[PDB]
C-alpha cells in the first residue's frame, strides 16, 4: 500500500553530483513532507533535511552545505541533490511520511549509495555444503557465500524466503571498492538432502539473479 | 448513530440532536451488547424514566485508554483540543469495540485527531480547522515545516491492537434539562386490564384508583381523560384504539 | 548544532525487568504545549519504525510494554516487561527545534545466560576448486556474550591476511550472537597443506574452538 | 426578497365585532350537559376585532403576539396558507413558521430570515388555469433549526372560486410555559359580509413543545398572475386579541361545546 523506496542514481563517484528520486504511494505529496536520513555513519541515525509542503527545506548542520532537496510538484517526484559527496558518505537514504510533530511514522526502502568510482563488480555466488566427512545431529548447516560484489544493494534469502525462524544473515562488511556477504541456516535432515533448497541471491545494482542448489 | 455506516473523527464527530421523541436507556445499558455504559451524576436507569430538554449523540471513534479523557473533570489533548465537556457534564458514554466493524486490509488509518490547538476548547465546542500553527514567536507562514507542527495526527488501527489501544465506537449522550418545554423523554412498561374490580390505574394523562367499566359513553378523540359534575373522576378515552 | 547526548550505548537487561534508555537534549523545550521526543526502534534486519510518538501517547501496532517520560532536558524510554522479542536498537528524535538530529543509539540486549559458540567448517565446492578459487567459512552461532575472537590457522603457518569476519547484532527473537568468518584462498593454497583448523576463542568456553578437517573432505 | 408589491391599495385598518366567536375547548377535560366555569385566554363576547382583506386591498401586516390571538378566515376560493410567529420576524433568534402549500403542512422553528412580504404565487391563473403553485417567497433562509414537523401528502383545494363565502377557517393561538396549543375549526358557510353572527368551539389541532418567546405574528397569503405586479383572490381575514376571562361551557348530551357566556 505505502511504498517509499528510491531509485534513479546509476553511479555515485566523490566530488561529483547526482539526484536521487523516491517514490511518493499512500498519500497525496502535497499533504506531507518527506523526510529524509542515512544509515548510522558510525553512531545512530543522522539527519538530512526535510521538505516542506510546497515551500522550502531544512537541513542539518553538517549536510546544508552538501545536500539539497528539491520538490517537483509536476511529477509528483521528491528530488534529493547531492554535491560534494565523499568516501566517509557512503550509506542508505530513507524516505519517511510526515507525522504530526514532524515525526516519522512509516519508512520505505530506500536506496543504497556508494560514494565510489569503481566498476560494478558481479557477485560470486556460490553455497556453502558440508562435506563427506562432515557430522550431523539430526540437523544439517547451510550456507550461502556472496562475496567479491560492487555496489549495494543485494538480497539473500532461501528457497525466496520460505523459512523465517531458522535463516539468519550476516552484515555486509565495507571493503576497498567491495563487499563481503554470507548466510546461514539450521534445517533438520528431512530437508536437505532429502529435499532440495536453493539459494536465492539477487543483486539489484547490477541487475543479476544467481541461484545455486545446496 | 449507534448502528452508524460511518463514524467521524474525535474532532469532527456526527451530532444528531434528538427531540420530539422517546427512548428507551436501559433497553442498551442491559443488552450486554456493548462494552462500556457510564454515566455522570445519574444512573442509567434512572434517567430512563425520566424527560430532557434536548440529547445530543455525538458520534467518534477513540482508544481505550483514551474513554477515561472524556469525562467531567478529566484533561487530555482529545478533552481540550478536540472535544471538551464541562466539569459537570451529566450526560453517559457508551462505547464497544469497533476492530471486526471499521477496520479493513492494511489497516484503518483514515481516522485523525488534533493534538495542539491555539486555545482551549469550551464545553460543547467543535472545531474542525486544519490550520497550521506556529510554535514560537518564529512562525513559517503557511505551509508545514520549521518547528510547524501539523495539527492532525493519525490514527493506529490494527487487528492485533491492545485493550488500550483499540479504538471503541462512542456515543456520548449528552442530556439537559432547563424550564423549556421537556421534549425527550422514554417509553413506559407493558399494559394491562381487568374490569369490574376496585384496582389501581395509571393511563396516559391520570391516576388513581377505579372499576374499569364499559358503556356506550360518547367521547371526543382530541381529549383524553373526562369529569363529572362536581370534577370527580368520570369516563376516559383509552390510550389505545379509540 | 544539536546533539543528543544518547546514554547508554548498550544495555543488559533480562527478561520481564525495566529498561531504561535515556536521551539528554539541549536545544529546546515549550514548543507548543510539551518537549517530549519521538522514539523509534531499529532491529539489524529491519529499518526503523516509529513507536511512540511525543513519549506520552499511544500507536497500534506495537505492544503496550513501550512507554516513556521526560524532563526539559533528559528524556526516557520505558521497556517493561522486556520480552524475548525487543533486542534492537532505540533512538531519540529532535522535533522542537531544528536542526532535527537524532541520538547515538542504545542496544537493548537480552541478559540470556552465558553460552559457548558453535563449530562448522564449509570447505569450497568443486565449482570454486575448477575455477581457482577456495573459499572457507567456519560458522560460530549461538553463543553469548558479543565477546569472541575467531582467527584461522593453516597448520603451516597462520594466516591473518585473508581472514573476515562479520559480526551480527544479537537478533530480536533469537537472543543469541552470531559471526560468520571467511578465509579467501586459492587452489594452490588450499592442495598446500592437506589439514587446516579453525581456532576461536570464546569468554565462556574455557576451552579452545578447535576443529580440522582435511584438504580431502569433501 | 425586497420586493414590495404595489397593487396594495392603502386604505386604513376597518374591524367588525365578533359575536361569539373565540372560544375553545381549554383543556383535555371532556364533559357532557354541564356548565365548566373556568379562566383561560378566550375572545370577549360582542368584542371589537379587525377585518383584513387579500384581494386585488391586499393586507399583510406585522401584529403583536403579546397576550394571544383569535384567528377567523372567511375565504372563497383558499388564499391562506399559513403563519409566521416570532419575536421580530427574523433571523436574530428562533421564530415559528407554519406553512400550507397544498400538499404538506410544514411545521419548522429556524432563525428564519422572513422577506418584506411572504406570498406564494399562482401562475397561468386566467388562460389554462392548472391552479398550480410555483413561486415560494415566504424566507430567504434559516439558521439553527430547534423543530420541524411534516404531514403525510395530500391535495388541496387550489380552485379560485366566484360567490359567497364557503370556508370558514378559525384558529387559536397561545403559550403556556413554552407549549404552544393550537386549534382549529373548519365549517361551511354562505356569507356576504363581516364575520357570521352564531357559535362554534375550535378543537385542539396539535401541542408544540417549542419553548420561544413570541411578540409579533404574520400571516401568509397566496397570489396570482399570468414580483410586485402580483394579485390576490377573493378572501379575507380577522385578528382577535385573547384575555384571561371566566367563561361558561355549556357542553351538550355529545360533549361538544354548544354555547358559551362571558364574565
Amino acid at each position: 500500500q505505502v511504498q517509499l523506496k528510491q531509485s534513479g542514481p546509476s553511479l555515485v563517484q566523490p566530488s561529483q553530483s547526482l539526484s536521487i528520486t523516491c517514490t511518493v504511494s499512500g498519500f497525496s505529496l502535497t499533504s506531507y513532507g518527506v523526510h529524509w536520513v542515512r544509515q548510522s555513519p558510525g553512531k545512530g541515525l543522522e539527519w538530512l533535511g526535510v521538505m516542506w509542503r510546497g515551500g522550502n527545506t531544512d537541513y542539518n548542520a553538517a549536510f546544508m552545505s552538501r545536500l539539497s532537496i528539491t520538490k517537483d510538484n509536476s511529477k509528483s517526484q521528491v528530488f534529493f541533490k547531492m554535491n560534494s559527496l565523499q568516501t566517509d558518505d557512503t550509506a542508505i537514504y530513507y524516505c519517511a511520511k510526515n507525522g504530526g510533530a514532524h515525526a516519522m511514522d512509516f519508512w520505505g526502502q530506500g536506496t543504497s549509495v556508494t560514494v565510489s568510482s569503481a566498476k560494478t563488480t558481479p557477485p560470486s555466488v556460490y553455497p556453502l555444503a558440508p562435506g563427506s566427512a562432515a557430522q550431523t545431529n539430526s540437523m544439517v548447516t547451510l550456507g550461502c557465500l556472496v562475496k567479491g560484489y560492487f555496489p549495494e544493494p543485494v538480497t539473500v534469502t532461501w528457497n525466496s524466503g520460505s523459512l523465517s525462524s531458522g535463516v539468519h544473515t550476516f552484515p555486509a562488511v565495507l571493503q576497498s571498492d567491495l563487499y563481503t556477504l554470507s548466510s546461514s541456516v539450521t534445517v533438520p535432515s528431512s530437508t536437505w538432502p532429502s529435499e532440495t533448497v536453493t539459494c536465492n541471491v539477487a543483486h539489484p545494482a547490477s541487475s543479476t539473479k544467481v541461484d545455486k542448489k545446496i | 448513530v449507534f448502528n452508524a455506516t460511518r463514524f467521524a473523527s474525535v474532532y469532527a464527530w456526527n451530532r444528531k440532536r434528538i427531540s420530539n421523541c422517546v427512548a428507551d436507556y436501559s433497553v442498551l445499558y442491559n443488552s450486554a451488547s456493548f462494552s462500556t455504559f457510564k454515566c455522570y451524576g445519574v444512573s442509567p436507569t434512572k434517567l430512563n424514566d425520566l424527560c430532557f430538554t434536548n440529547v445530543y449523540a455525538d458520534s467518534f471513534v477513540i482508544r481505550g485508554d483514551e474513554v477515561r479523557q472524556i469525562a467531567p473533570g478529566q484533561t487530555g489533548k482529545i478533552a481540550d483540543y478536540n472535544y471538551k465537556l464541562p466539569d459537570d457534564f451529566t450526560g453517559c458514554v457508551i462505547a464497544w469495540n469497533s476492530n471486526n466493524l471499521d477496520s479493513k486490509v492494511g489497516g484503518n488509518y483514515n481516522y485523525l485527531y488534533r493534538l495542539f490547538r491555539k486555545s482551549n476548547l469550551k464545553p460543547f465546542e467543535r472545531d474542525i480547522s486544519t490550520e497550521i500553527y506556529q510554535a514560537g514567536s518564529t512562525p513559517c507562514n503557511g505551509v508545514e515545516g520549521f518547528n510547524c507542527y501539523f495539527p492532525l495526527q493519525s490514527y493506529g488501527f490494527q487487528p492485533t491492537n491492545g485493550v488500550g489501544y483499540q479504538p471503541y465506537r462512542v456515543v456520548v449522550l449528552s442530556f439537559e434539562l432547563l424550564h423549556a418545554p421537556a421534549t425527550v423523554c422514554g417509553p413506559k412498561k407493558s399494559t394491562n386490564l381487568v374490569k369490574n374490580k376496585c384496582v389501581n390505574f395509571n393511563f396516559n394523562g391520570l391516576t388513581g384508583t377505579g372499576v374499569l367499566t364499559e358503556s356506550n359513553k360518547k367521547f371526543l378523540p382530541f381529549q383524553q381523560f373526562g369529569r363529572d359534575i362536581a370534577d370527580t373522576t368520570d369516563a376516559v378515552r383509552d390510550p389505545q384504539t379509540l | 548544532n544539536i546533539v543528543l547526548t544518547q546514554s547508554p550505548a548498550s544495555l543488559a537487561v533480562s527478561l520481564g525487568q525495566r529498561a531504561t534508555i535515556s536521551c539528554r537534549a539541549s536545544e529546546s523545550v515549550d514548543s507548543y504545549g510539551n518537549s517530549f521526543l519521538h522514539w523509534y526502534q531499529q532491529k539489524p534486519g529491519q529499518p526503523p519504525k516509529l513507536l511512540i510518538y511525543l513519549a506520552s501517547n499511544l500507536e497500534s501496532g506495537v505492544p503496550a510494554r513501550f512507554s516513556g517520560s521526560g524532563s526539559r532536558t533528559d528524556f526516557t524510554l520505558t521497556i517493561d516487561p522486556v520480552e524475548a522479542d525487543d533486542a534492537a536498537t532505540y533512538y531519540c528524535q529532535q522535533n522542537n527545534e531544528d536542526p532535527f538530529t537524532f541520538g547515538s543509539g542504545t542496544k537493548l540486549e537480552i541478559k540470556r545466560a552465558d553460552a559457548a559458540p558453535t563449530v562448522s567448517i564449509f570447505p569450497p565446492s568443486s565449482e570454486q576448486l575448477t575455477s581457482g578459487g577456495a573459499s572457507v567459512v567456519c560458522f560460530l552461532n549461538n553463543f553469548y556474550p558479543k565477546d569472541i575472537n575467531v582467527k584461522w590457522k593453516i597448520d603451516g603457518s597462520e594466516r591473518q591476511n585473508g581472514v573476515l569476519n562479520s559480526w551480527t547484532d544479537q537478533d530480536s527473537k533469537d537472543s543469541t550472537y552470531s559471526m560468520s568468518s571467511t578465509l579467501t584462498l586459492t587452489k594452490d593454497e588450499y592442495e598446500r597443506h592437506n589439514s587446516y583448523t579453525c581456532e576461536a576463542t570464546h569468554k565462556t568456553s574455557t576451552s579452545p574452538i578447535v576443529k580440522s578437517f582435511n584438504r580431502n573432505e569433501c | 426578497q425586497c420586493v414590495n408589491l404595489t397593487t396594495r391599495t392603502q386604505l386604513p385598518p376597518a374591524y367588525t365585532n365578533s359575536f361569539t366567536r373565540g372560544v375553545y375547548y381549554p383543556d383535555k377535560v371532556f364533559r357532557s350537559s354541564v356548565l365548566h366555569s373556568t379562566q383561560d385566554l378566550f375572545l370577549p363576547f360582542f368584542s371589537n376585532v379587525t377585518w383584513f382583506h387579500a384581494i386585488h386591498r391586499f393586507d399583510n401586516p406585522v401584529l403583536p403576539f403579546n397576550d394571544g390571538v383569535y384567528f377567523a378566515s372567511t375565504e372563497k376560493s383558499n388564499i391562506i396558507r399559513g403563519w409566521i410567529f416570532g419575536t421580530t420576524l427574523d433571523s436574530k433568534t428562533q421564530s415559528l413558521l407554519i406553512v400550507n402549500n397544498a400538499t404538506n403542512v410544514v411545521i419548522k422553528v429556524c432563525e428564519f430570515q422572513f422577506c418584506n412580504d411572504p406570498f406564494l404565487g399562482v401562475y397561468y391563473h386566467k388562460n389554462n388555469k392548472s391552479w398550480m403553485e410555483s413561486e415560494f417567497r415566504v424566507y430567504s433562509s434559516a439558521n439553527n433549526c430547534t423543530f420541524e414537523y411534516v404531514s403525510q401528502p395530500f391535495l388541496m383545494d387550489l380552485e379560485g372560486k366566484q360567490g359567497n363565502f364557503k370556508n370558514l377557517r378559525e384558529f387559536v393561538f397561545k403559550n403556556i410555559d413554552g407549549y404552544f396549543k393550537i386549534y382549529s375549526k373548519h365549517t361551511p358557510i354562505n356569507l356576504v359580509r363581516d364575520l357570521p353572527q352564531g357559535f362554534s368551539a375550535l378543537e385542539p389541532l396539535v401541542d408544540l413543545p417549542i419553548g420561544i418567546n413570541i411578540t409579533r405574528f404574520q400571516t401568509l397569503l397566496a397570489l396570482h398572475r399570468s414580483s410586485s405586479g402580483w394579485t390576490a383572490g377573493a378572501a379575507a381575514y380577522y385578528v382577535g386579541y385573547l384575555q384571561p376571562r371566566t367563561f361558561l361551557l355549556k357542553y351538550n348530551e355529545n360533549g361538544t361545546i354548544t354555547d358559551a357566556v362571558d364574565c
